[PDB]
């Protein structure tokens, strides 16, 4: 595979690792989610353009649409946590155990 | 929440699952998963509590990670094959990533951690949907790609799921957490036979769905979320706790109850493929699930606990809400063992 | 994973006891590292030094168990001249359980670990001899 | 075989739709009628078994056990009438239905032609038993007792399920007739050894092998009278019947694999009889006596000689009857003094004379007094084991001596001596209890006139 | 449970984008239309188990067209050998490869 | 002493029933740590993904 | 009763959930922004300090 | 009524009118609040709910006739008057049973208001029931754990209900109340001490009335003032409607409330919270016996309409 | 997945037209009677839950339970019989079309075969 | 600790209400009929008729048949000089020994 594919896959891996490794804020986790979505968009777009899969050129746009839908979901959950706790700190999500 | 809006959200969850189970394109399967998550989050948060918000956030995070991994696997499979159809995946790395994503969606251990928390956070009405309907789409996807599934990874996940579900269920006094760990164990049981025979997975899924529907509807009919609160139900309504004891015995996998059907057929299929250690270990580990079910049966019906004085007023009133499917779900989950040769209809 | 498994199994029974013990030690160390990583993730240590200490303890325990199991099994195979007897693996597993008890400093843990480990190692040897499949390929 | 199954099922709607003043009467009438009808199953052929249909069959082994179950159900009802008199009507009906389901499941176990159907029903017998033990038990230990019993049985039986399915896959069928005709020798490979274990341990747990016997004392002590009756009379013989049925496909590996179990049973008989010598609870003493008696049946089955099998069948029937009667007597004493301590109530030979005679006869049968079927079975097993090895006679004689010792010790401690002064609630024994003891004893004594009936298919 | 409602009702919801050999707007062919056509027509109706081993040459050609891994390996080997030759002066690139001759229209 | 207490009420029970139940209880306590923090089991998820990729390739 | 069936020293400090699952609301009240609409501001007529 | 009715178009805001209000007439023991409440109900046209007693639930369920004390309530007000420091926990058991009775009463009242549209005039309320409990605790009749259980039960049930629009309080002083009680005739009421009534008044004037005034208007009248029903009615007819959270209610929360109040078991769901206080914890044997006795009452065995003993017929087709 | 990929299988079809060549399950089938029994038990549990006379209240409701259970059980049994017939037919066809994989074995009587005797002493 | 009924007095002797009790239930008439049912269906039917039925059960074990066949065989062996019982359960002429 070309090195650009390697770089994009590595970017997706880094974003996934970042999302899996929270520090304090829930906003940064949503940032890592959006980064993974962007990396997947770039990967799919390069694949479709390279193979001239004309009818599949609409796939990245749909991916982007559902990506920002998930982003809006995350933002709404973020505001509710902040309203219920004052901060978006991931440590406040502690009532539910095990 | 407006009832019209709630019905639209429930229909959107169902339409997402039907899109997953109906499409032939990977992009549409991922779209159905996304719609399921989008319409499931507010359904999780129908009753606004901090615990409900926490459950919704955790579920959203887990399902988002799983969907990202699934889409990455789809993209890699397209890259190495130029194909979008749901068929024999042509890349081992993509297959592994997709398996991890689908196990995370199902809650197979070690991706089990969110299930006890999200189940406890949400109400019984939402917990029933989460533990029954939300298992259809990932199981269907796994059944469509069972040929390309690496048997070692799926079997390890299934065995770990059974072990962890049993162990977690023993230390739980909250009914919802017990149900979540039992669901984890039963999901492990279902995914054990995926590489061998998918019709047995479908049979186990149907039996588990009936049993969990019966249990959750009995809990709703008793309005009980803890062992102590459920214990009082013997005084107001002994029929409900007796039926709950019967359903718990069925869930334990004790013959002649219906819960013996899936384990029996799974052991049969796994022994047909010369696997004798794994089914034996699974059967032995089911005893932990049987243990906590029996403990609940003691606290609920087999033994009577102290009630409170105020139950005298509750004795006068009769339940208004009527779940029409509860008797049928109880019967199908307890007395269907004489009907196993009906397995062929699932083929 | 399978690289270490074939680095241990390809060594014939009762031959090259040092290399067999080294391979078993490597397998034990890998298992201990996995356990340490999971323990750190699920049960976070207070400090980096505490995490390093926890990882070192778990890895040393697991590697010692593996080394003792390998040495005991190979020595039993050599002395008894019975490479295909599960009793060798039983003795190795009980020795590993005794070492586990010593590391945890508990006689009851040592005895229970000796019993269960010996039984499991004997079962593994029997499966190797007979051809038992833990993960059976779908055949129907 | 449906001539017995269908009325047993019809017992349930009958009891459910019967007046609150007639549950016990109707149950007794029709259970006795069912036993009378099932008596027709004793007409076994010399060589071939009675193959009623594809699903059910009966030979000279199944028929005595079926008759014993159908006869024991009315006895259980009569014994459980007393303490379940202040219970509500619905719970009395529930208890009766649990007993009926247990009897039905036992019948379908003893008649099943398929090993997997036999397993299904023989594990289905757990649910009514467990419920009976944990719901209508009197003590707080009934919860732990039910768990121990249930988990011992399941941990024994699940590998049996795996092995049965494996045999079905490999040989093609689990039917008893086919598995008997198409029998093949088992090699000495580890796989065959573990298949042998999986097939054997399940029944070794049921009839308590020394070491796996810890659940029996708890189960027999904490359970109500009827529950103890079934557990001692039929639920222990289930393991023996299963072992005698499955040993057909476990040869010749048994010759070499039976040594651990043979030694365990031949030492556990002595150990449990000695334990009976130093027991303080009557029900526990009876339970350990049951363990000691079932050790002989285990030995006889593991030896696999015709005399051993005949003695095993005879001992199973005899021990079931004797243990049930002993538990009934202990239940009467308990219902009188509300305590199971053996030394609590003494000198009962002067207050209840006929109950003392019942105790004497039950103890004589327990210690294998000639010409009772107990002695017939014990002597057949002893001769078989002596032929197996002459050294066995030492352990057999010691076990007989200790059994006589502890049985007569129980008789002396309970029905002899000076009456307990402070106890004043000992009323004259009812007609029901005396009738229960008579119905326990008379078939037992009559079977000595026609021992061929309970001597098994190898007679 | 793949409930194939599309094949039942005859609807075409997503089978039009499953492959690049299907009809595309303005008849724009896929980069590997020929290879995918050969692979699909070879492996039509014989089942997945047979298709994996029997129509394996077609699938290998399709994969090579899609990714060009072996072609890139050959080109890399050629480039490395040419560089090694140039370092030792054993080779001289032709003028048409040195940008000295006018490329044909 | 040697039989009634020592074997039956003590060792026989210690060897099989008591030991197993204790092990199951300890495993239950371990699995149900009652922590409920995403920061921990998401790191566990990362470790699991890495291990699966290494082992099963 | 309690949070778990087999509580430990660490777990014993943790109390059972609320009966209606409604966790008591926190008192971490959100602080406002004390902007100084001070004298320099053009709309403050030069000599008005408006602490809003 | 259900979600279907709300979807189809049945909305409670249409039914609410000028006189669609819940009025609670409060007061100390034997303050004459009952006559004032009845007179308010007669003139304003609202429905009058007499104060919920031990056997209020018996009135709404079944024949409307009180059941036995062993079955319905297991407590006695007369016993509390005679021995307020009994070791049977009769005091706190009676208080909890009365709180449960008033919770059911409030639910029935809100239901009636949200369905028929007619206003409701209640005597006291769950919001005012804590006064007696606080008086008992101050007198020492009940311990702190009983108060904690009462607070735990109240904070889970009262939150789901809207406070009354108008709180009418009679302010008869303690000595006049004592005189009325000593002239009323009931010796058990005559056994009431002075500190008990004083603490009732203290709680009413320190916690209930100020907190109610924080939410909505609180009309207050003395003994003479409360005897003019026209004067009290005129005040209610000219109160500022802004008071109370009812104007902040839409058809969504009204649908939620109407769904809640129609399911009595859902209303009383948290009344039987598993807190094992010795004063209310009925043993297993007693619970079984009393439940069996209740089940054997005429019409109490099967669901209403399926009891053949009480004349219900067509059960085979019903 | 075995039967899922059979050629000619019409998706989302409960009973194929080829199933009509098989005898329909008799209305006195024990399996159908057990389905009716399950329906009756469902009706009894419905009566028990709603606290009405279990064996008498709502005869129409219990009748509907039994009728629906029998109807669905009849169709379910017909599909099950069709699927088992399909399995047997496919197995027989595969055996017939692959003689090499299923060869007839030499039939040696017990008088010829030597099975070792293991004594029981 | 709880409001519970005092332990019921030890089971009231059924002799108290009716000196003729036969155990069983509390109603004297149902007591008499239960005793009659138990004694009749236990002793007079399933015991007496049961033992007679099992005593005159037809000989399907073929013991007399076996004895008669043995007598005939012994007659044939001794009269014709055959050595009574052979030493082979099956004829060697039909055994294809390796």
């Amino acid at each position: 595979m070309p090195l650009v594919y390697m770089n994009i896959i590595m970017a997706f891996a880094i974003a996934l690792a970042g999302l899996l490794m929270y520090r304090s804020h829930l906003m940064s986790s949503l940032l890592c989610l959006e980064g993974m979505m962007l990396s997947l968009f770039i990967m799919s777009t390069l694949i479709i353009l390279n193979t001239h899969f004309t009818l599949a050129n609409m796939m990245p746009i749909i991916l982007l649409v559902f990506a920002a839908c998930e982003a809006a979901l995350g933002l709404s959950l973020l505001v509710m946590v902040s309203n219920t706790y004052g901060t978006d700190y991931v440590q406040n999500l502690n009532l539910l155990q095990c | 929440m407006n009832p019209i809006i709630y019905t639209t959200l429930i229909m959107t969850v169902m339409s997402g699952t039907m899109l997953v189970m109906i499409s032939s394109h990977w992009l549409l399967i991922w779209i159905g998963f996304e719609m399921n998550l989008l319409a499931m989050i507010p359904v999780l948060m129908k009753n606004f509590n901090p615990r409900a918000t926490e459950a919704a956030t955790k579920y959203f995070l887990t399902q988002a990670t799983a969907s990202m991994m699934l889409m990455m696997a789809i993209i890699i499979n397209l890259l190495y094959s130029g194909q979008w159809t749901i068929t024999k995946m042509f890349n081992p790395v993509a297959m592994t990533m997709m398996t991890m994503a689908l196990a995370m969606k199902l809650g197979l251990s070690p991706f089990h951690f969110w299930v006890p928390e999200v189940t406890q956070g949400i109400s019984l009405q939402a917990g029933l949907l989460l533990l029954t309907w939300q298992k259809l789409a990932p199981l269907s996807v796994l059944c469509q790609i069972s040929q390309s599934i690496n048997p070692n990874l799926m079997l390890t996940m299934a065995m770990l799921s059974i072990l962890i579900g049993g162990w977690g269920g023993l230390n739980q006094t909250q009914l919802r957490k017990i149900m979540a760990y039992s669901s984890i164990a039963h999901m492990g049981w279902m995914t054990a036979v995926l590489p061998y025979n998918t019709t047995m997975t479908i049979l186990n899924l149907l039996i588990y769905i009936t049993m969990t529907l019966a249990m959750f509807m009995l809990l709703i009919h008793s309005s009980a979320t803890t062992t102590l609160s459920l214990s009082h139900t013997w005084n107001k309504m002994p029929v409900i706790t007796s039926l709950m004891m019967v359903t718990l015995l069925s869930m334990g996998g004790l013959p002649p109850l219906s819960g013996f059907m899936p384990k029996w057929m799974i052991i049969q299929e796994m022994t047909k493929n010369e696997s004798i250690i794994m089914p034996t270990l699974m059967a032995m580990t089911a005893l932990l699930n049987l243990y906590f079910y029996m403990r609940l049966a003691y606290s609920s019906s087999l033994t009577m606990f102290p009630s409170t004085n105020n139950m005298k007023m509750k004795w006068q009133f009769e339940h208004t809400k009527q779940m029409k499917l509860l008797p049928t779900m109880i019967v199908l989950s307890t007395l269907v063992l004489p009907m196993t040769p009906a397995l062929s209809s699932l083929n | 994973a399978k690289t270490l498994l074939h680095k241990y199994s390809d060594i014939p029974e009762g031959t090259e006891c040092h290399r067999k013990a080294y391979a078993s030690t490597s397998i034990g160390g890998a298992t201990g590292l996995i356990v340490s990583a999971y323990s750190i993730a699920l049960k976070p240590p207070a400090s980096f030094l505490e995490g390093v200490a926890r990882t070192g303890r778990y890895t040393f325990t697991s590697a010692a168990i593996g080394a003792i199991f390998g040495l005991t099994s190979c020595i039993s195979a050599q002395v008894r001249e019975k490479p295909d007897d599960p009793l060798n693996y039983f003795i190795g597993g009980c020795a590993g359980g005794l070492t586990l008890g010593a590391r945890t400093r508990s006689y009851g843990i040592g005895a229970a670990a000796c019993a269960y480990m010996g039984l499991t190692a004997a079962l593994v040897k029997m499966g190797q001899l007979e051809g038992w499949q833990v993960f059976a390929e779908p055949k129907v | 075989m449906l001539k017995i199954i269908i009325p047993t099922t019809m017992l349930l709607p009958m009891t459910w739709m019967s007046k609150h003043n007639m549950i016990w009467i109707n149950a007794t009438v029709h259970s006795l009628l069912i036993s009378l009808i099932s008596l027709s199953l004793l007409n076994q052929l010399g060589e071939n078994s009675l193959n009623f249909s594809l699903t059910f069959f009966s030979d000279s082994l199944s028929a005595p056990l079926l008759v014993l179950t159908t006869w024991l159900l009315p006895l259980m009802l009569m014994a459980s009438q007393s303490h379940l008199s202040k219970e509500t009507t619905t719970r009395k009906k529930l208890y009766i239905t649990m007993l009926i389901l247990l009897q039905l499941f036992l019948i379908m176990t003893f008649t099943a032609t398929e090993l997997i159907l036999f397993y299904i029903l023989f594990e289905a017998t757990l649910v009514p038993t467990l419920i009976i033990i944990t719901r209508w038990g009197n003590q707080t230990e009934r919860l732990n007792a039910g768990l121990y019993f249930l988990f011992y049985t399941l941990a024994g039986s699940l590998p049996l399920l795996v092995a049965l399915v494996y045999i079905q896959n490999t040989t093609g069928s689990l039917n008893f007739l086919i598995i008997h005709y198409w029998s093949h020798p088992l090699s000495n490979s580890w796989s065959n050894i573990f298949m042998w274990l999986a097939c054997i341990m399940a029944f070794m747990v049921k009839m308590p092998l020394y070491g796996l016997h810890l659940w029996l004392p708890k189960a027999h002590v904490e359970a109500p009278i009827a529950g103890s009756m079934v557990l001692a009379a039929v639920l222990l013989k289930l393991g023996g019947y299963g072992m005698m049925r499955i040993t057909t496909i476990l040869n010749p590996l048994t010759n070499y694999m039976a040594y651990p179990f043979l030694m365990l049973s031949m030492w556990g008989m002595i150990m449990t009889s000695s334990i009976c010598l130093r027991q303080t609870d009557l029900k526990s003493l009876i339970a350990y006596s049951s363990v000691s008696h079932m050790a002989l049946v285990i030995v006889a089955i593991m030896i696999q000689t015709p005399w051993s099998f005949m003695g095993a069948t005879a001992l199973m029937i005899a021990h079931g009857l004797t243990s049930s009667m002993l538990f009934c007597l202990a239940n009467t004493n308990y219902e009188r003094v509300h305590s199971r301590t053996m030394i609590l109530a003494r000198g009962l030979q002067t207050l209840l004379p006929l109950m003392a005679t019942w105790w004497l006869m039950a103890s004589l049968t327990n210690l294998a007094l000639p010409p009772s079927i107990n002695l017939i079975g014990e002597l057949f097993i002893i001769t078989a084991s002596f032929s197996w090895s002459n050294i066995t006679i030492i352990l057999m004689g010691m076990n007989m001596m200790i059994t006589a010792l502890y049985s007569l010790y129980m008789l002396i401690t309970t029905q002899r001596g000076k009456y307990t002064h402070h106890i004043n609630n000992i009323k004259a024994s009812f007609t029901r209890e005396n009738a229960l003891m008579a119905l326990h004893i008379l078939p037992l004594l009559l079977l000595t006139l026609n021992p061929k009936m309970i001597l098994g298919p190898l007679y | 449970p793949f409930f194939d409602v599309q094949k039942r009702l005859g609807l075409d919801l997503d089978r039009w984008m499953t492959i690049q050999s299907a009809e595309q707007p303005h008849k724009i062919p896929g980069r590997c239309h020929a290879f995918e056509k050969e692979w699909i027509e070879c492996a039509h109706g014989i089942g997945g188990i047979r298709a994996e081993k029997e129509c394996k040459i077609e699938f290998d050609d399709f994969v090579e067209c899609l990714l060009r891994q072996k072609t890139m390996k050959r080109l890399s080997a050629i480039k490395r050998q040419r560089d090694k030759l140039i370092k030792e002066g054993k080779y001289t690139p032709p003028p048409h490869h040195l940008g000295k001759e006018d490329p044909r229209p | 002493k040697s039989a009634s207490s020592l074997l039956d009420l003590i060792w026989l029970e210690t060897i099989l029933p008591k030991t197993t139940s204790f092990i199951q209880m300890k495993m239950s306590i371990m699995v149900s740590n009652q922590k409920g923090l995403i920061k921990l089991y998401f790191l566990s998820f990362l470790i699991t993904i890495m291990i699966s990729m290494t082992l099963f390739n | 009763g309690g949070a778990v069936m087999y509580p430990t020293k660490e777990t014993a400090h943790w109390k059972p959930p609320p009966w209606n699952d409604v966790d008591p609301p926190k008192d971490t009240l959100v602080s406002n922004l004390t902007l100084n609409f001070g004298p320099q501001h053009p709309a403050a007529h030069g000599v008005l300090r408006l602490v809003m | 009524y259900g979600p279907l009715a709300f979807v189809l178009g049945e909305r409670t805001t249409r039914k609410l009118t000028e006189t669609s209000k819940v009025i609670t007439v409060d007061g100390n023991i034997c303050s004459g609040k009952g006559r004032l409440a009845r007179e308010i109900a007669e003139k304003l046209g609202l429905r009058h709910f007499p104060e919920a007693g031990i056997h209020y639930a018996d009135s709404t369920t079944g024949d409307g006739k009180p059941l036995d004390v062993q079955l319905s309530g297991n407590c006695s007000l007369e016993k509390f008057y005679d021995d307020p420091k009994s070791n049977d926990g009769n005091s706190y058991r009676l208080q909890s049973w009365l709180y449960a009775s008033r919770l059911l009463q409030y639910a029935d009242a809100l239901e009636h208001l949200l369905s028929t549209g007619q206003g409701v005039v209640l005597e006291r309320s769950i919001y005012s029931d804590f006064v007696f409990l606080e008086a008992m605790y101050r007198q020492g009749f009940i311990r702190k754990q009983c108060v904690e259980h009462y607070n735990e039960v109240k904070k889970v049930t009262a939150c789901e209900y809207l406070p009354p629009h108008v709180v009418v309080y009679v302010d008869v002083p303690v000595p006049e109340i004592q005189s009325r009680i000593q002239k009323k005739g009931n010796p058990h009421e005559m056994k009431i001490t002075a500190a008990y009534l004083q603490d009732i008044e203290n709680a009413y004037k320190k916690t209930f009335l100020p907190e109610m005034s924080e939410k909505c208007e609180v009309l207050q009248y003395s003994a003479r003032e409360a005897e003019d029903a026209e004067k009290v009615v005129e005040d209610i007819e000219y109160l500022k409607c802004d008071k109370g959270p009812w104007p902040d209610q839409d058809d969504r929360t009204f649908h939620r409330l109407r769904m809640l109040v129609q399911n009595k078991l859902e209303v009383l769901n948290y009344t039987t919270i598993p807190v094992y206080l010795p004063e209310i914890t009925i043993g297993a044997h007693q619970s079984d016996r009393v439940f069996q006795k209740f089940t054997e009452l005429p019409g109490r065995k099967y669901s209403p309409g399926y009891n053949e003993d009480v004349g219900d017929k067509w059960i085979w087709l019903k | 997945t075995m039967m899922s990929g059979r050629p000619g299988r019409v998706p989302l079809q409960f009973l194929p037209n080829e199933a009509r060549s098989l005898p329909p399950p008799k209305l006195t089938d024990p399996r159908l009677v057990y389905m009716g029994f399950l329906g009756y038990c469902s009706g009894l549990i419905d009566n028990a839950i709603r606290r009405r006379p279990v064996v008498s209240a709502g005869l129409h409701r219990q009748l509907l339970y039994v009728t629906s259970f029998v109807f669905f059980g009849y169709y379910l049994l017909k599909r099950q019989d069709y699927m088992y017939a399909l399995r047997d037919h496919d197995m027989f066809a595969y055996v017939k079309s692959h003689p090499e994989d299923f060869p007839e074995k030499d039939k040696k009587t017990y008088g010829e075969i030597l099975e070792e005797f293991h004594p029981v002493r | 600790i709880r409001l519970q009924e005092d332990p019921d007095p030890e089971d009231e002797n059924l002799y108290e209400k009716n000196p003729d009790s036969h155990g069983y239930d509390k109603d004297p008439i149902v007591d008499l009929w239960n005793m009659r049912v138990v004694f009749f269906f236990g002793f007079s039917i399933v015991l007496v008729l049961g033992s007679t039925f099992v005593a005159y059960l037809p000989d399907y074990r073929m013991q007399e048949w076996a004895r008669r066949e043995a007598e005939r065989l012994v007659k044939y062996r001794e009269a014709n000089g055959l050595p009574l019982m052979e030493s082979n359960c099956f004829d060697p002429n039909k055994i294809q020994l390796p």
